This record gives structure tokens, C-alpha cells and sequence, in this order.
């Protein structure tokens, strides 16, 4: 059971939450803040 | 205990251990008592058990032959 | 000469009220127990660096030390703020002053104000162009170093001068020692009494107990295990590769062609193997409109592609509105519709000097598509028609899924360093971690490898084909070890 | 514009009214908006201090525009009411906490 929630909290940073990618590197080397800012947002609230 | 292991654990104990088996942030701290301080205690409560039954428990542990023991 | 700071240099940070709260703040500080420049006046005027701001201290019996100079170069080629207090009165000037070769006092301007035993110390940064001024007056005895303790400075002043400050000097009465400390980005926690009074301060980075005075929001620290912070290393140098190629990508093919397309019929161009500098393009000013809904056009220069599509066709003006994401309409819907995913720039110009005559050669009608009583139409472009005119759109569509890129922007490389924890770009990839060699066997077309997070696992170095492993730099949990502080202040760290 | 909390030298065309105190008032103060009592105070704010504020950021006091006085802003009575009832079968009355 721990095992299986460990893998399902790391599986979770692959996914978007709304954002154009779960990767948050490839948000930041491609928009600046004004829009970056939003993209992150999106997977903050979902990682949270 | 089985005083020619690396850990003194019982012949049972092994059994038990061997049948149960990133970057992100996510780590393991380890526990206080290691396995090896475990197997301590539980050799401490089994030598109890079978010296002085259960006189070690309430207070001082009282010899007793064994057979007495299990008369009680 | 230097002395210690001690735990001089806190001020009230705002004007707000607060009292018997154990109150934290991030601002430029003076750091706790650091060294202060000391300087001295007997029988030392120097121009001191302003950095990030200043901390100022010094010491008085005869009120040598009048002013304050403030500038870049101090001698009327810029603004300099020019503060002096002579008898009773406070003086405060901007202009472009002349400054002597070394300014002393005996025994174009935007802004004017008229107004040992004494310690006065000061604090001046430069936010925004607001140079706002703490200070605090405070009977001493002592004529050797800075006294030791705390009292924390009020705001006075808060000059809206507009002012690039990097140098400052101090002003000197001639017939008093001082210090100069550089303020730092430093939290703290701040003992407000029941009168408000700040009576007491911990520096969050002086040492281990006062990290663990931080995280507990208490100046008493209990006997016990605190986790305190997260060590993590460093990377030492940047890493930048790309594939080592010379050849610059045809742009002026598209954008200065003698000919475009029809929308009905719209070309669509292949860039690859090639350096696409984008700044051309961007910094260009002929184009009515350069509107990027994939990535910020800035960073076109690092970030690179597998392959860039150039659609290149002639539209009606007030229809440019229409080639974009999410849009519909007569031509986003019949004649060229965009994926509302689609990533990339949509450049338009107009042609009213170029294709209006009329100009009867430009015909109109899933993504993509090219179609080639009649659903077709056409436009009769003429120069007397700004909504009516003709516009050139190009519109560049990126392919920046992971595979090797064969558009990669004016960038130089750099060597590869490996075993060593450094701040990796591959492909305008980037990530920070210790590259190494590795035996994953990676198929001849695949770039990168993943991890169960879908973090970069590996990746191929694009300009010599071998695979390198990338592990985050080591990494843990701090905790400090400490008996109570009624015991000890000494602690162990974990 | 710069509206940090602190004194405010530029305030637009709206007249002032007199200040009641000990009564549960609708207050604006510089722009500042809330409901409670404002009472006198012994918070001694610095002089160039103009709000203070309370753990949840919220304002714990203020020093009034006109007349440099502190004053303590504290929120009118307020709680949850209860109903007791003894089961609408046995009867319809009741009686409130
Ligand atoms: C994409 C491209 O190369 N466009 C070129 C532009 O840079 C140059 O300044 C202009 C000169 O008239 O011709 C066109
Ligand atoms: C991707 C690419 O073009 N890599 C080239 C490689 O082919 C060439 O042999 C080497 C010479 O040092 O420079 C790099
Ligand atoms: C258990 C213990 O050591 N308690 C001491 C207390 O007696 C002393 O008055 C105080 C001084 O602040 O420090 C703590
Ligand atoms: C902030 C401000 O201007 N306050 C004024 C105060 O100085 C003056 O004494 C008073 C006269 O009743 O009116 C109010
Ligand atoms: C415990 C009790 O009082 N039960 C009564 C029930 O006998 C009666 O028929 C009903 C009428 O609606 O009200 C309730
Ligand atoms: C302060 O200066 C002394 C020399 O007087 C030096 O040994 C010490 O390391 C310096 N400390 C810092 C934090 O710069
Ligand atoms: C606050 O000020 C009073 C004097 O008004 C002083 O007696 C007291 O020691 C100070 N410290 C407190 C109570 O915070």
C-alpha cells in the first residue's frame, strides 16, 4: 500500500492539469512570465 | 538467537524476513531501532519468558525451572 | 579595517502596527555578525560601492560627519543626491553637482528640501527609483569599535528621485569613525514587545540554531530533532548543447518571395536542417503583426524544433483577425483552419505597394487542409481600398515534440563536462543534474529517455552520438540536533 | 498609483463625515473599508505608521486622517444562534441560545 501510493504520488507530475505541459522547464524555456506564470499556476494547484 | 549470523535473530525470525519484501523530492528516513536492536528485545522477552515466566514482567525476573513453569 | 556587525542594521520594516508577535520579514538587512568597512577621521572620504544598498553607522562627538553623496560617476555629469546637515539644518538636493576631486566641508535640478557620545546609524536602498532612508539616534560611550546590541531604525525619507546609484561618499567637517555594511535579501524574525518595539532579531542564515529559531517561529528552541532546511548541491557551469550546424535557415524565401499563394491553394514550406535566428524576424519592423500563440517569441532564439512549416498565402486585411486558435469564421472555417492546439506565429504585412493594382489573382474558398453556383471567390485588390487591403500571412507552425531537432536557433555550444553537477540545455532542453556516461542502449531514433515522473531519465548528445545519464546532484533533509536553549546554544547537524 | 498602507497625500473629491465612537459603524478610512466599533486606544503607533493589523492581515487599528488619534477596531457582538426544541410532535415552541 505504500509502495502503491508512492508511485501514484510520482506518476502525478506527469500530468498537465490543464497546462500546455506537465514539465515544468519546457514552460519556463518557452513563455515568458506574464504567461508563464499561468501555465504554472495550473500544475501548482494540481501538485499541491 | 543464532549466535553464527551477522544478526543475532532466531531461525524463525529469518524465515519471517525473508518472505516480506525518487529525484523528486520523496525520500526514506530509516527507523530508530534497526533490525538488528529489534531482535535484541524480542531475545530479552523470549529469555524472560522462558526463565522466569512471567515474574520478569511484574518485577524482577525470578528463576524457575521450566517444567514448574508450565505447572503454573 | 573591519569590525562586526553584530546584530546591528534591523529596521521596521513597514508602517504597519504590530505588538507582543514573533513577526517574520524578508528585506535587505544587514546580515547578523558580518564585516562592516570601518573608516576613520584623525590625524578617509573613499568612494564606496552602493551594490543592492547600504547599511551606515557612525560614531560622533563633534558632529564631523555632515553628508552623503550619491551617484555614478559624482561629478556633474549625472544627478548625485547630495545630503547635508549644517547647525540645524537638514539639506536635500538632486542636481547634476560639481564635486570637488575630493569633497569636503570647512569649519538640471528635479528636487530641494530645507529643514564618543553619539551613535547614528543609517540605512539607504534604491527600489524602483525611490531611495528611501531608517535611521536611528542613540546616546553611547564608547569610542573604539560599534557597540554592541539592538534597537531597530524607523523610515524618515522617501526621495522619488529616479536615480541609477552604484557609488556613494560621505562629506566630512574639517578644522569620527564609520562604518559601511552591504545590506542583503536576508529573512528574519522579530521580537515585537508589548509596546511594539522590536527588542530582539534572528538572521535566518547566521548558523543552525538560528535556522531552527526560523522554522519554529521562537526565540526558545526545545531539546529535540528539527527539520530546519533541505541541502541541496549546487551546479558549477552551464552546459549548452546543439547540433554543430552552420546553415541559416531560408527565411527571406518566405517572407520577400516575388509571389504568394492563394489562400484557397496556400504553400507550405519545409525548414529543416538549418539556424532559424529569429530575432530578425521579430525585431523587424515592416510586419503589421507578429502574434505568437505557442511559445514567447524571445525565447524562439533558444528553444528549437524537429521542423518549422511556413504557410504562406494572401488574405483580405480585416480577415487577419481570423488565423489563429479557437477562431471561426468564412475563412478560419473554409479555407484555412488552424489546430486549436496549434504552436507557433502568425506574421502578417500588408502588400497595398506590392500586390493591389486590380489585383484579380487571389482566390479565397480539417487543419491544414488545402482545397484545391460556386463555393470559390475572389478579391480585385486595389491600393485605394486598410481592411480592404491585401496582407501577406505567413504562418509558422513549430514541431517541438521530443525528437531530434533539426531547427535549433543562433546559439554557440559549449563543452561538455561530465561527473560534475552542472545546468544543462540539449536541444533547448534544460534541467540541472551530474551528467555521465551511461549503457542505455538507445534506439537510433530516440533523443531522450524518461522517468516515471516523465522527467529526462537520459539523453542523446546532438552533436556526438552518445548517450549520457543525468541523476539530480546529491541531496536531504538538514535537521539540527540541540539540547534546549536554556542548556546551550551549541547544535549538531544531520 | 501607489496604495501600500501608509498616509495617503492624494485622496479624491469625497466629503468627510464626523466620527462616532462605541457604536457598531460602517467605517472608510483613506479607502479602507469594514464594519465594527471604533473605540480609544493606548496602541502607541510610531509616527510614521498609519494602519496596524492583526494575525489574519486583517485591521487591528487605525490612526484617524484628520486628528492623529488611535483608534481600536474591534467586530460588533457576533455568535451562532441555537434552536432548542422539544420535538415539533410534542410541540411547536422553542426557546434560543
Ligand atoms: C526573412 C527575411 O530574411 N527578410 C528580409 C529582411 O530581413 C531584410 O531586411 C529585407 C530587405 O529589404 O528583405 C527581407
Ligand atoms: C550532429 C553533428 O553535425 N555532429 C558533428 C559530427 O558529425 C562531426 O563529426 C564533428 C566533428 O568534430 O562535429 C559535430
Ligand atoms: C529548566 C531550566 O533550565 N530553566 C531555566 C530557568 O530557571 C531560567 O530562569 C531561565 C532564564 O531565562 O532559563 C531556563
Ligand atoms: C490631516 C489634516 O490636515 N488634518 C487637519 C488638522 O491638521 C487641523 O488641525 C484640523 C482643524 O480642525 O483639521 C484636520
Ligand atoms: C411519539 C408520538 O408522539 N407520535 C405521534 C403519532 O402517534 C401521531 O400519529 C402523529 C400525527 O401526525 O404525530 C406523532
Ligand atoms: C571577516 O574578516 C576576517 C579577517 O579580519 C576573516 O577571517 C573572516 O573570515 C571574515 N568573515 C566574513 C564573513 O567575511
Ligand atoms: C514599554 O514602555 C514603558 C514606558 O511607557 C516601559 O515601562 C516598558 O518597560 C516598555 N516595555 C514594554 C512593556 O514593552
Amino acid at each position: 500500500q505504500n509502495a502503491q501510493a508512492l508511485n501514484t504520488l510520482v506518476k502525478q507530475l506527469s500530468s498537465n492539469f490543464g497546462a500546455i505541459s506537465s514539465v515544468l522547464n519546457d514552460i519556463l524555456s518557452r513563455l515568458d512570465p506574464p504567461e508563464a506564470e499561468v501555465q504554472i499556476d495550473r500544475l501548482i494547484t494540481g501538485r499541491l | 538467537p543464532d549466535p553464527s549470523k551477522p544478526s543475532k535473530r532466531s531461525f524463525i525470525e529469518d524465515l519471517l524476513f525473508n518472505k516480506v519484501t525518487k529525484f523528486n523530492g520523496l525520500t526514506v528516513l530509516p527507523p530508530l531501532l534497526t533490525d538488528e536492536m529489534i531482535a535484541q528485545y524480542t531475545s530479552a522477552l523470549l529469555a524472560g519468558t522462558i526463565t522466569s515466566g512471567w515474574t520478569f514482567g511484574a518485577g524482577a525476573a525470578l528463576q524457575i525451572p521450566f517444567a514448574m513453569q508450565m505447572a503454573y | 579595517a573591519y569590525t562586526n556587525s553584530f546584530t546591528r542594521g534591523v529596521y521596521y520594516p513597514d508602517k504597519v502596527f504590530r505588538s507582543s508577535v514573533l513577526h517574520s520579514t524578508q528585506d535587505l538587512f544587514l546580515p547578523f555578525f558580518s564585516n562592516v568597512t570601518w573608516f576613520h577621521a584623525i590625524h578617509d572620504n573613499p568612494v564606496l560601492p552602493f551594490n543592492d544598498g547600504v547599511y551606515f553607522a557612525s560614531t560622533e562627538k563633534s558632529n564631523i560627519i555632515r553628508g552623503w553623496i550619491f551617484g555614478t560617476t559624482l561629478d556633474s555629469k549625472t544627478q548625485s543626491l547630495l545630503i547635508v546637515n549644517n547647525a540645524t539644518n537638514v539639506v536635500i538636493k538632486v542636481c547634476e553637482f560639481q564635486f570637488c576631486n575630493d569633497p569636503f566641508l570647512g569649519v538640471n535640478c528635479t528636487f530641494e528640501y530645507v529643514s564618543f557620545k553619539n551613535l547614528r546609524e543609517f540605512v539607504f536602498k534604491n527600489i524602483d527609483g525611490y531611495f528611501k532612508i531608517y535611521s536611528k539616534h542613540t546616546p553611547i560611550n564608547l569610542v573604539r569599535d560599534l557597540p554592541q546590541g539592538f534597537s531597530a531604525l524607523e523610515p524618515l525619507v522617501d526621495l522619488p528621485i529616479g536615480i541609477n546609484i552604484t557609488r556613494f561618499q560621505t562629506l566630512l567637517a574639517l578644522h569620527a569613525a564609520y562604518y559601511v555594511g552591504y545590506l542583503q535579501p536576508r529573512t528574519f524574525l522579530l521580537k515585537y514587545n508589548e509596546n511594539g518595539t522590536i527588542t530582539d532579531a534572528v538572521d535566518c542564515a547566521l548558523d543552525p540554531l538560528s535556522e531552527t529559531k526560523c522554522t519554529l517561529k521562537s526565540f526558545t528552541v526545545e531539546k529535540g530533532i528539527y527539520q530546519t532546511s533541505n541541502f541541496r548541491v549546487q551546479p558549477t557551469e552551464s552546459i549548452v548543447r546543439f547540433p554543430n550546424i552552420t546553415n541559416l535557415c531560408p527565411f527571406g524565401e518566405v517572407f520577400n518571395a516575388t509571389r504568394f499563394a492563394s489562400v484557397y491553394a496556400w504553400n507550405r514550406k519545409r525548414i529543416s536542417n538549418c539556424v532559424a535566428d529569429y530575432s530578425v524576424l521579430y525585431n523587424s519592423a515592416s510586419f503589421s503583426t507578429f502574434k505568437c500563440y505557442g511559445v514567447s517569441p524571445t525565447k524562439l532564439n533558444d528553444l528549437c524544433f524537429t521542423n518549422v512549416y511556413a504557410d504562406s498565402f494572401v488574405i483580405r486585411g480585416d480577415e487577419v483577425r481570423q488565423i489563429a486558435p479557437g477562431q471561426t469564421g468564412k475563412i478560419a472555417d473554409y479555407n484555412y483552419k488552424l489546430p486549436d492546439d496549434f504552436t507557433g506565429c502568425v506574421i502578417a504585412w500588408n502588400s497595398n505597394n506590392l500586390d493591389s493594382k486590380g489585383n484579380y489573382n487571389y482566390l479565397y474558398r480539417k487543419p491544414f487542409e488545402r482545397d484545391i453556383y460556386f463555393p470559390l471567390q475572389s478579391y480585385g485588390f486595389q491600393p485605394t481600398n486598410v481592411g480592404y487591403q491585401p496582407y501577406r500571412v505567413v504562418v509558422l507552425s513549430f514541431e517541438l515534440l521530443h525528437a531530434p531537432a533539426t531547427v535549433c536557433g543562433p546559439k554557440k555550444s559549449t563543452n561538455l563536462v561530465k561527473n560534475k553537477c552542472v545546468n544543462f540545455n540539449f536541444n533547448g532542453l534544460t534541467g540541472t543534474g551530474v551528467l555521465t556516461e551511461s549503457n542505455k542502449k538507445f534506439l537510433p531514433f530516440q533523443q531522450f529517455g524518461r522517468d516515471i515522473a516523465d522527467t529526462t531519465d537520459a539523453v542523446r548528445d546532438p552533436q556526438t552520438l552518445e548517450i549520457l545519464d543525468i541523476t539530480p546532484c546529491s541531496f536531504g533533509g538538514v535537521s539540527v540536533i540541540t539540547p534546549g536553549t536554556n542548556t546551550s546554544n551549541q547544535v549538531a547537524v544531520l
